């Protein structure tokens, strides 16, 4: 897609993953 | 009947985010949000025969050499542990990614190469003799599957860049770039017969890739719907058939999609589960069918 929306689609999945298999989830 | 053995498989203690058949048949690996793997006997009572810990976090990709004897394992926290699975001891840590390990592959014919990819953009290669990364390929984004070829001399990464990324092991670039999914690409299976390549993505279609050095300069061949992708925004993963018939592409609508390759229709819509369906498997000899979801249950059964 776009790089904005490609940046800012990464920025909403690393901060998913980040607290979604946190360690203490 | 058509096999040995809709029974079901409890035991596991929470998710369940990959189910692998091993290629001899007989027995059966599948691991998830546990930290834990649980290997199963697919025929007979359907017990736990053996246990593999030694996962820090959830296990996002089981996966299987042809060999069968060794069980590669990408995990959540930052590594890739590699099993036997006879007696069940880890043989081998594979320590290099920075952050979450989304996926893992075996190279099934040549070198024991394990392609594994991450959600910093690293794609690394494990060759398990060296204890150490031989080859990163640097995508700028999360890559959420990894595939080697049938030749075991490209990598092909799945990620949420909305594109399919192939990586030559002796260009070291990108090649070219399967453009077409309109989000995150979570699930990428390829065949026996390695010509073609199952993709899953969160624009809830499944696609048919030919990854061959033939080139028909518009690799999307098939498109499938049915499938869907939900707020959950888990790895929707994907097998192929045995003999190539039938794909199957893990769902966010708690049922067990099969398509027949040729007539891209939707064979098989099975219920049963209740979460997200996260990996669907193929029994390598028989036409039996495994299904992973988040319901804490695997679902084994006989299609045809």
């Amino acid at each position: 897609m776009s790089e904005e929306k490609l940046q800012e689609k990464a920025r909403k999945w690393q901060q998913l993953q980040a607290k979604r298999y946190a360690e203490k989830r | 009947r058509c096999s040995s053995l809709i029974m079901l498989l409890s035991g596991h203690e929470g998710e369940v985010y990959c189910c692998k058949f091993h290629p001899n048949g007989s027995t059966l690996a599948s691991a998830g949000f546990d930290r834990l793997i649980l290997l199963w006997n697919v025929y007979g009572d359907c017990d736990n025969y053996a246990t593999l810990k030694g996962h820090s976090g959830a296990v996002m990709e089981l996966h299987y050499n042809t060999d069968g004897s060794m069980l590669f394992s990408a995990s959540t926290d930052k590594t890739v542990a590699v099993w036997d699975s006879e007696t069940g001891e880890r043989v081998k840590r594979l320590k290099g990614h920075t952050s979450f390990v989304n996926s893992c592959y075996p190279a099934r014919r040549g070198p024991q190469l394990v392609c594994t990819g991450s959600d910093d953009g690293t794609v690394k290669l494990w060759d398990i003799r060296k204890k150490a990364a031989i080859q990163t390929f640097q995508n700028t984004y999360q890559v959420l599957a990894v595939t080697f070829n049938d030749t075991s001399d490209q990598i092909i990464s799945g990620g949420i860049d909305n594109d399919i990324k192939v990586w030559d092991l002796r260009q070291n670039k990108l090649t070219y770039t399967m453009r077409g999914h309109a989000d995150s690409v979570t699930g990428l299976s390829l065949s026996s017969e390695g010509s073609y390549l199952l993709s899953n993505a969160m624009d809830n279609t499944v696609r048919v890739w030919d990854v061959r050095p033939f080139a028909p300069k518009e690799r999307c061949v098939k498109i499938f719907q049915g499938n869907v992708h939900n707020f959950e925004k888990n790895l929707l993963r994907c097998s192929w058939s045995p003999d190539g018939s039938k794909i199957a592409a893990g769902s966010a609508d708690r049922f067990v999609y099969v398509w027949d390759t040729t007539s891209r229709r939707i064979l098989y819509k099975l219920p049963g589960h209740a979460g997200s369906i996260n990996e669907v498997a193929f029994h390598p000899d028989e036409p039996i069918i495994i299904s992973a979801s988040s319901d804490k249950r695997l679902y084994m059964g006989e299609i045809q």
